[PDB]
């Protein structure tokens, strides 16, 4: 089987993906939104401790 | 002609890459920038040449280049209506003197809307918190609108008049975005007016059991009381409610909290009735030694609509009934004719007071 990662881009395109060293599958997880490469399409940076984001509006006051 | 000027200075701005900007709004500030493109497209980006770290801020449109996407220019937020562009008017043709008579309609609105804003350091020296909201409603046809554009002649700034049934849009929840689409233009455009018509056809709790379609007009009050007054205490300007039914509205509505002072009209005295005929004695033509206390008098109580009737139709006897000016005869022919001529039906005047 081996270590693989799948992922999908926010265009609608389905791109697979060796497993990098810049992640761990203990971080990775199913359903997350990553920053990946135009180019060759590989993930240089993991979940910046968000899971998506606050969409319409959100409340930042103290 | 100046086509040629602007031809030299087009050689950088064209050929050069620059305007071609994708626009989008930013999400997530990490001091990488999070942004979502209009294509729905999410990606990661910093800080440019001349661009300073404070201008970017949360939920604000950035244009970035289409290429190499990087941060280049500010823009304002909310580019996406443009129906609230139409909304704000300019110069009224409406004075502040064209409102007639000496009662108590008048003073009381000055003294709320114009009062802090031509004076802000009069109240600060008592420590009070002016009105932020009014009440204005009255009779059917005493020119509550002409009283709501003489506030605006001498304001000397931004005035928005909305329609009651503008808000309610053609789909459900659009109408939701309609409402903060008014109140962010106070924040960005400071002391302006805004001003609602016919909020009937909005206000009112209406409860459920009814047809089941009026749900979706109860929420727009409920998105307009929460941008009023919501959890944050956060306004700026005056607010001006307006309608002709004050007894189909929101009983919540009608509480104060949202609104202080409150004036209702009520229809001119035999004192009051001749003041409307004096601001109308220097237009038209008035005969000379003719007393207007008895025009008044015999016309009985109706609003000011119709009071301004008898002095446009006394120049339409002039034709038919052979006379030069408007004299005293065609005066009392009037009395017949704009009065107890036109009341039939369909007359409102004080007719419904309530549905």
């Amino acid at each position: 089987v081996g270590k693989a990662a799948v992922v999908k881009t926010s265009s609608r395109q389905t791109v697979f993906l060796p497993m990098v060293g810049l992640v761990d599958p203990d971080k990775l997880k199913p359903n997350d939104l990553v920053g990946v490469n135009k180019d060759s399409y590989l993930i240089l940076d993991t979940l910046p401790s968000e899971f998506d984001s606050r969409v319409k509006a959100m409340e930042v006051d103290e | 002609a100046p086509s040629h000027l602007w031809d030299i200075m087009g050689d950088r701005q064209r050929l050069g890459e620059e305007h071609p900007l994708q626009v989008a709004r930013c999400t997530k500030i990490i001091k990488k920038y999070v942004i979502n493109l209009k294509q729905i497209a999410k990606f990661v980006v910093g800080l440019g040449e001349r661009v300073s770290p404070t201008d970017i801020e949360e939920g604000m449109r950035v244009g970035v280049d289409r290429s190499k996407y990087n941060i280049e220019l500010p823009l304002p937020p909310r580019i996406d209506p443009s129906v609230t562009m139409m909304t704000v008017e300019e110069k009224p043709d409406v004075t502040y003197s064209d409102v007639g008579g000496c009662k108590d309609q008048i003073e009381k609105l000055r003294e709320v809307v114009e009062l802090p804003l031509l004076s802000p350091e009069r109240f600060a020296t008592l420590g009070i918190d002016p009105p932020k909201g009014i009440l204005l409603y009255g009779p059917p046809g005493t020119g509550k609108t002409l009283c709501a554009r003489a506030v605006a002649n001498r304001t000397d700034a931004t005035f928005i008049r909305v329609i009651g049934s503008e808000l309610v849009q053609k789909y459900v929840g659009e109408g939701a975005r309609m409402v903060r689409e008014l109140f962010e233009m106070a924040r960005t455009k400071k002391a302006c007016i805004i001003f609602f018509d016919e909020i009937d056809a909005v206000g009112g709790a209406r409860f459920d059991d009814g047809a089941g379609g009026d749900n979706e007009v109860q929420r727009t009050m409920l998105e307009l009381i929460t941008q009023l007054d919501g959890f944050d205490p956060r306004g700026n300007i005056k607010v001006m409610f307006a309608t002709n039914r004050p007894n189909t509205l929101d009983p919540a509505l009608l509480r104060p909290g949202r609104i202080d002072r409150k004036v209702e009209f009520s229809l001119p005295d035999l004192e009051g009735r001749a003041n409307i005929f004096r601001i109308h004695s220097k237009s038209m033509s008035v005969e000379r030694g003719i007393r207007w206390e008895l025009i008044s008098r015999l016309c009985p109580n109706s609003t000011g609509a119709e009071l301004r009737s008898v002095c446009t139709e006394a120049g339409m006897f002039a034709i038919r009934a052979r006379r030069k000016v408007a004299t005293e005869k065609d005066f009392l022919k009037a009395v017949d004719k704009v009065i107890s001529g036109y009341k039939k039906f369909s007359s409102t005047s004080r007719y419904m007071q309530y549905n």
